[PDB]
């Protein structure tokens, strides 16, 4: 049969040859080169229908080689950095650089749960004897701050405070007014009280002591 | 919806983040025709 | 394969072959198209062959059977040669039919040829020169049997003591490649066998399969 099938590839019309080598794999090292070989003459429909044809790193993977010599492969790495709940969902936000500004949206979900993770991993005389004890002496938060460069709203922002301290720090610097002559980073009004907190906590963990 | 983010990315310490976060990741044409040319020969050459 | 609509489509003149001047016998050619026998679709495409019908050039397909034009009176001459038949049943022949050709087929036995005793008996010219069953032994005289007052085999005037005779006894396409080959000068042949060697692309493969078949 497959005879059949070469031969009419060589008359090669990338649909129709594309038909007949399935037609031909139907009855996969050979079969994945010449659709590799097909879709390098066309070609995201053709890594779409392999993945389906798939169904698992090696598929990511085949991803990732394509994807550098590039819209629904970027719905299939986001869906990885869903399979990442994982440095992977970085990377495929690398690849989403192709409305034009729906690209981070697809991330916060899982930046979300990461938050959940992280910090939860991480009483008045207590407080105050735990206090007095001490006397005697990333990534996520790159997602956040990439983010909230556009970002439209500060429930986002609460979200960030809950990472750290220098990126939290660096972003809060441009939502505080500066001061006349010293350019000291004052509160706001058009900030809500507990992120004015939150940033205070943030030059208390630094010890910015002046600054504080 | 900004799209401020034109002519840039995202900018390690959280490489070594992301490789401990592992966990985290758990817990939750010409080379062929060439070869039909000599099939071809060899179905030939017989006659 | 064997369509309705090619039938009708199929080229035709008339040709002066059967009378010298006058152009008053018509050639229907359905020759070099690879038609093949279709024991639904065939009787009913040739009943759109086109009347009246001289000449049927039916040559160089891959018929496996005498098409049964049974019925039809028009046809004298018909020509089957380089098709894959196996045997020929006479029945099948046109009423009136005078002058068959079976040249290099697929016919191997006297059993493939038996069935000739049903042929019209205003059948006066054969041939079957490049068949298999032609070199088997003394096959003249054994299809003369079968077919008395016939006037030519394989381009043999059949004389008068051969049918008087004949009352004694109640008392694959690579075959012209071939063909070519057994008939070349031998430097010729030591020629085409260097450029096969020297060859290097599949056109140059092409124009090598024109020189191989002419």
């Amino acid at each position: 049969e497959d005879v059949a099938f070469e031969y009419e590839i060589q008359k090669t019309q990338n649909i129709l040859t594309w038909k007949r080598y399935i037609e031909y794999w139907k009855e996969d090292k050979q079969i994945r080169w010449l659709y590799e070989r097909f879709c390098s003459q066309f070609t995201s429909i053709w890594e779409d229908y392999i993945r389906w044809e798939s169904t698992t790193s090696r598929i990511f993977w085949l991803f990732q080689r394509c994807l550098k010599s590039c819209d629904c492969d970027r719905i299939c790495l986001s869906y990885l950095e869903l399979a990442i709940e994982l440095a992977m969902i970085r990377h495929a936000l690398a690849s989403s650089l192709m409305r034009e500004m729906h690209r981070k949206v697809w991330d916060p979900v899982i930046k979300f749960v990461e938050e959940k993770v992280l910090p939860l991993t991480q009483t008045d005389e207590a407080e105050l004897i735990n206090v007095l004890l001490v006397k005697g002496f990333i990534w996520s938060s790159h997602i956040l701050e990439r983010y909230l460069k556009v970002a439209p709203q500060q429930k986002r922002n609460e979200s960030l405070a809950t990472l750290d301290n220098i990126t939290i720090k660096s972003v809060y610097e441009k939502y505080l007014p500066q001061d006349e002559n010293s350019g000291k980073y004052l509160p706001s009004s058009e900030l809500p009280f507990e992120l004015n907190f939150n940033y205070l906590a943030s030059l208390e963990k630094l010890g910015l002591d002046n600054q504080y | 919806x900004x799209x401020x983010x034109x002519x840039x990315x995202x900018x390690a310490l959280t490489e070594f983040e992301a490789n401990w976060t592992s966990i985290l990741k758990a817990h939750y044409l010409a080379d062929m025709e060439h070869w039909l040319v000599q099939r071809r020969k060899k179905k030939l050459m017989d006659e | 394969k064997f369509t309705p609509s090619i039938v009708i489509d199929a080229p035709q003149y008339y040709v002066d072959h059967f009378n010298g001047k006058y152009n008053v016998d018509k050639c229907v050619i359905l020759r070099d198209l690879q038609l093949e026998t279709d024991s639904e679709s065939m009787p009913s495409s040739l009943k759109h062959l086109t009347k009246p019908t001289h000449i049927l050039d039916l040559t160089n397909n891959d018929l496996i059977m005498i098409p049964d034009l049974s019925r039809r009176d028009d046809i004298h001459t018909l020509l089957l040669g380089r098709n894959n038949i196996v045997e020929v049943d006479g029945r099948l022949l046109p009423m009136n039919v005078q002058n068959l050709t079976l040249s290099n087929n697929s016919i191997r036995r006297f059993e493939d040829l038996q069935r000739l005793r049903r042929a019209p008996r205003t059948l006066k010219n054969l041939t079957l020169i490049g068949n298999q069953v032609c070199h088997l032994a003394n096959y003249r005289e054994h299809v003369l049997r079968l077919v008395p007052h016939l006037e030519t085999l394989d381009f043999q005037n059949v004389t008068a003591e051969e049918r008087k005779s004949a009352m004694s006894f109640p008392r694959k396409t690579m075959e012209i490649m071939n063909l070519v080959v057994s008939k070349m000068t031998v430097e010729r042949r030591n020629e085409l066998k260097k450029q096969l060697a020297e060859a290097t692309s599949l056109e140059e493969i092409a124009r090598l399969e024109k020189l191989l078949s002419g």
